[PDB]
């Protein structure tokens, strides 16, 4: 459940790094 | 877009080989996907460091960690990048079989990661303009 919201968090982040324009 | 499952064994062929092994089983989707994988990893590469040791990887731990941490993952929505996350976290755990003595998991992961595409991110993907919405948000 550790690893798992430490990729959401990040993958969140990442999507940020990619957004939209 | 098109096929999931041709999807992750792509995806998965390609994190394997590039620790040296080679496993038996448009192309823009497959290079968009490897290359923010890639930059997912490169970018992350100390935060996930620990990351094997943590899975404790075992032959009747895996299809139990395997759910627990993807089903968190999307529990409270679903983009890109977490899918993009799901990918690295397959490919993770498929390296760790390997190197655990459990190569044939390898085998399990893949189908367990296109079942999971199949059955619960599908409905948002086709919502979300398709793995071609993808490539024009992360490719060339």
């Amino acid at each position: 459940i550790x690893i798992a919201q430490x990729l959401r968090x990040i993958g969140d982040x990442f999507n940020x790094y990619y957004a939209r324009r | 877009g098109y096929d999931n499952r041709e999807i992750v064994m792509k995806y998965i062929h390609y994190k394997l080989s590039q620790r040296g092994y080679e496993w038996d089983a448009s192309e823009v989707v497959h290079l968009t996907l490897r290359q923010a994988g890639d930059d997912f990893s490169r970018r992350y590469r100390r935060d996930f460091a620990e990351m094997s040791s943590q899975l404790h990887l075992t032959p009747f731990t895996a299809r139990g960690r395997f759910a627990t941490v993807v089903e968190e993952l999307f529990r409270d929505g679903v983009n890109w990048g977490r899918i993009v996350a799901f990918f690295e976290f397959g490919g993770v755990m498929c390296v760790e079989s390997v190197n655990r003595e459990m190569s044939p998991l390898v085998d399990n992961i893949a189908l367990w990661m296109t079942e999971y595409l199949n059955r619960h991110l599908h409905t948002w993907i086709q919502d979300n303009g398709g793995w071609d919405a993808f490539v024009e948000l992360y490719g060339p």
